[PDB]
RNA sequence: GGUUCCCUCAACCUGGACGGCAAUCAGGUGUUGAGUGUAAGUGCACAAGGGAGCUUGACUGCGAGACGGACAUGUCGAGCAG
């Protein structure tokens, strides 16, 4: 007798890369995910594989819009 | 091979620009399609080789 | 209403053996047609050659 | 400057009769017919596609307009039916052409039925809609007996504004439907 | 029914939490809460042996009279927190009431009487809901099974209620079910 | 013996044996009950052996309720083999019982026979237990 | 008594238009620099607005309720052209050069298109 | 596949020639229980699901900034011009 199991795949390192309050540049990756668990907000775009990246520099802020979790970028002001 | 690799060549300059795959049972004929040709500089009809 | 797909439609005229006549539109190309039983003729509505031979030979 | 006689009769005769019988509060509540749909569900065309051509041609003659070609929305093993093939046709009638079809069906088509005993008044649909079926296509003058191939019937339905069954019969009776005394 | 309220001494707690409640219970006390239409809860402490005496004789829905540091209050027992194993009273919710007020209360129903000898009496619903006055809640309700034959459903609508008491739960609750007594062959096929 | 008709997953981890029971700690159907006082896996064979002990004692009249079902399976690998090469095939079905849980129930006209019948069943179970009633 | 059974055509028409107007708004939106031109068409009149969606405030507005538009002797399409010209005058007076057309959930063509083409040659570009 | 526009299922109840639990028609309730080429998971009714018209971006030269990482690999990307 033996086992017919024993396979698996490499961990894909998903999750949230920049948390709320972090200051980011433009084009920087924020969330890596399979579906749209988080939806794009203001100054945030959706990649081909549903990655969320920043469209403009600022500070990350998580919000909600009609029951949808969204990620927004707020423009920290110049000194 | 059901889905062999095919090469699309420009009608005008005859340069081979693109390569792709098509089903040779669903599409028994030579694929005809319009693609950008760098040599001519414009979109030209391309045909399978 | 699309032009070249519907059957050619003609204003017709219906005639019955009791003298009752109509004027309706149908697909009959002749523009007229005769019916041997109509609303006024039928016993079910009004409540009222083979059988002609019963009264012919026997009577 | 022309109206069908059923529409002509309905405007000043049938409407006033309904008003007195039920005593509505507004003239916008007067029941009336909305559309007539004529169906021929072949079902045997799954065995031979050429069968659907008979139903397509007949409905254009009977009703006066081209039908659809309905396609199965499910694959059923027991019927040997695969999704996506013609299974029936359908014609909907509105406006004037509804009024002529209702005229010819009542005046001409129904009496030609051999051993005709009227139509049951219990065939109503919940909220004042009527439907009935035919076993043949030989009761219409537009079709000709010379060109027939085999028996094939329709499924006639009428959609009315009537709220429930009580006004459904009253509207259809005043139109002149042959309802059995039941 | 007129019930003389039971007098109980209550002390306002100085410290709350789980460290202070455990210490309070170690001294023969029970934490309590007094909310209601006063709309500002009071955190009290009650004697453990005196509280249990009131519940033992006058039922679970006992009307009370708390002496909160010199102020008299009419209160009704709303809920209890009882340990599954040690069978304690870990807490007590108290609702403020006033005379002439209607409250919704679950009282217990009891089955008295001996039925036909070839029957087994099975009670489905333990308690039913009523709506009585604050000081007029019946301590218990009774039903009679005397000569009841074979399969009958005694329903919550047929319970005899005193005056001023109105049934709240629907009148189709199967409260008492009398059925034929199972035989030896019917026992061996139940739960196999 | 009690056996589920089907289960999605046939090989499972062992049920945890920590804490006391949250629900099922009160007698609801009958007049007398058996309340557990220890953690154990009650096998489907000890339930059959314990509810036949109640049946014999009360003879004809009365009704018995079993409030726990042997749902969760435990495996057992083939005898006299080294460790490794898979996980064993399921062999017995158990019920995770925590202290405070009420296992059996009984309705019977008189009390002395009812409490004796339930005592005959506590001696078939691998735990300590006590007889509880519907009253407070 | 009387009790309606189904849904009126007006109820179906109203929810269907807002259904296909919110689909439109998933792309177009108003800004202070590029405001959104919203059109409401009815069986009798036609209304327009110039909305800034960051604040949710209306910049300019014209409608066929006005007495000047009612003086036109043409048909409904003639009233749309008058309204289309009156929104390019008020928008450019307020300081607006570019807009985006929110067709309101109606099919583009007829009264909606005549209004847009009248406001295109009048100065507003979109 | 790209784009533009339109639509809402599964299930149940009621009425209908063959026709039945289930084919096609009609009316009502129905907020996602249907479906997404293909396993599972995260999603999708705002539709990523259903239908139609045109079409080849299933491009050429590039690419700020990032994810992940022993290394070699792998992945996302606004935007500029033809
Ligand atoms: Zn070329």
């Amino acid at each position: 007798s033996s086992s017919r199991n024993g396979r698996d795949s490499a961990a894909q390192r998903l999750g949230v890369k920049r948390f709320g309050g972090q200051v980011v540049k433009a084009g920087e990756i924020l969330v890596r995910q399979r579906g749209t668990h988080f939806h794009p907000g203001v100054n945030v775009g959706r990649g081909g594989d549903d990655t969320l990246f920043a469209l403009a520099p600022g500070a990350v802020e998580f919000g909600a819009k009609r029951g949808r979790k969204t990620v927004n970028i707020v423009p920290v002001a110049r000194p | 091979d059901v889905r062999p690799k095919i090469t699309l060549a420009c009608e005008v300059c005859k340069h081979r620009n693109y390569i792709t795959k098509k089903n040779r049972r669903n599409d028994p004929d030579r694929l005809e399609i319009k693609k950008f040709c760098p040599n001519c500089g414009t979109h030209q009809p391309h045909k399978e080789s | 209403m699309k032009t070249g797909i519907h059957p050619e439609y003609v204003d017709t005229t219906v005639q019955c053996g009791c003298g009752h006549s109509f004027t309706t539109r149908s697909t009959k190309q002749s523009g007229t047609i005769v019916v041997e039983v109509c609303s006024q003729c039928h016993p079910f509505y009004t409540g009222k050659g083979r059988v002609a031979r019963f009264e012919k030979r026997y009577g | 400057k022309a109206l069908p006689r059923l529409k002509q009769r309905y405007r000043e005769e049938i409407r006033e009769a309904l008003q007195q019988e039920f005593n509505y509060a507004n003239v916008m509540q007067i029941p009336g017919v909305v559309k007539v749909v004529v169906n021929m569900g072949v079902g045997d065309a799954a065995r031979d596609a050429k069968l659907i051509n008979g139903a397509i041609n007949d409905l254009a003659l009977i009703t006066g307009q081209k039908p659809e070609v309905r396609r199965a929305r499910k694959s059923i093993a027991q019927f040997k039916l695969r999704e996506g093939m013609p299974i029936g046709a359908r014609v909907t009638l509105r406006g004037d052409r509804m009024w002529e079809f209702l005229d010819r069906l009542i005046s001409i088509a129904l009496p030609r039925i051999r051993d005709f005993r009227g139509l049951s008044p219990k065939q109503f649909d919940g909220t004042g809609n009527y439907t009935f079926g035919l076993n043949e296509q030989s009761m219409f003058h537009e079709i000709d007996v010379d060109s027939i191939d085999r028996p094939r019937g329709m499924d006639i339905t009428v959609v009315t504004t009537a709220t429930n069954d009580a006004e459904g019969r009253a509207l259809l009776r005043a139109l002149g439907f042959p309802f059995k005394e039941n | 029914t007129a019930n003389i309220p039971n007098k109980l001494t209550a002390n306002v707690r100085t410290r709350t939490g789980k460290g202070a409640s455990r210490q309070a219970r170690r001294d023969g006390k029970v934490p309590a809460v007094l909310y209601g239409h006063g709309t500002d809860p009071q955190h009290l402490e009650l004697n453990a042996r005196d509280f249990a005496a009131v519940l033992r004789s006058h039922g679970t829905n006992a009307i009370l009279t708390l002496d909160i540091e010199g102020t008299e209050q009419l209160a009704l027992t709303k809920a209890l927190d009882v340990h599954p194993i040690r069978r304690n009273i870990q807490h007590a919710d108290l609702l403020v009431v006033q005379r002439g007020e209607k409250v919704t209360v679950e009282v217990t129903v009891l089955v008295e009487g001996d039925a036909t000898p070839g029957t087994l009496v099975t009670q489905d619903a333990n308690t039913i809901e009523i709506e009585a006055e604050a000081l007029s809640i019946p301590e218990q309700l009774t039903v009679s099974v005397e000569g009841v034959e074979a399969g009958t459903q005694i329903t919550a609508g047929q319970i005899s209620l005193p005056e001023g008491v109105n049934l709240i739960s629907d009148p189709e609750l199967l409260v008492v079910n009398v059925v034929e007594a199972p035989s030896a062959e019917a026992l061996e096929e139940e739960g196999a | 013996m009690l056996i589920p008709r089907k289960v999605k997953h046939r090989k499972q981890h062992h049920p945890e044996q920590r804490g006391i029971a949250s629900g099922g700690t009160s007698v609801s159907f009958g007049d007398y009950g058996i309340q557990a006082l220890e953690h154990a896996y009650i096998t489907n064979r000890q339930i059959e052996s314990a509810r036949i002990a109640i049946n014999r004692h009360i003879k004809r009249g009365g009704k018995v309720w079993i409030n726990i079902f042997p749902d969760r399976p435990l495996t057992k690998k083939p005898a006299e083999t080294r460790m490794g090469s898979g996980k064993g095939s399921p062999e017995w079905w158990v019920a995770n019982v925590k202290p405070g849980r009420v296992l059996f129930e009984l309705s019977y006209p008189d009390e002395k026979t009812a409490r004796d019948a339930l005592t005959r069943a506590i001696h078939k179970l691998p735990i300590k237990a006590r007889i509880v009633t519907r009253e407070e | 008594a009387h009790k309606p059974v189904g849904q009126n055509i007006s109820e179906v028409r109203r929810n269907a238009r807002l259904r296909r107007h919110a689909r439109l708004r998933k792309k177009v939106a108003g800004t202070a620099e590029v405001p959104r031109l919203v059109v409401n068409r009815s069986a009798r009149h036609i209304h327009v607005q110039l909305v800034n969606d960051l604040n949710g405030t209306t910049l300019a507005a014209a409608s066929s309720i006005e007495a000047d538009v009612r003086a036109i002797d043409g048909d409904k399409k003639a009233h749309s052209v008058r309204v289309g010209q009156l929104i390019a005058e008020r928008a450019k007076a307020a300081g607006v050069e570019t807009v985006v057309f929110d067709r309101g959930g109606y099919t583009y063509g007829g009264r909606i298109a005549a209004l847009a083409d009248a406001a295109r040659e009048a100065g507003l570009k979109f």
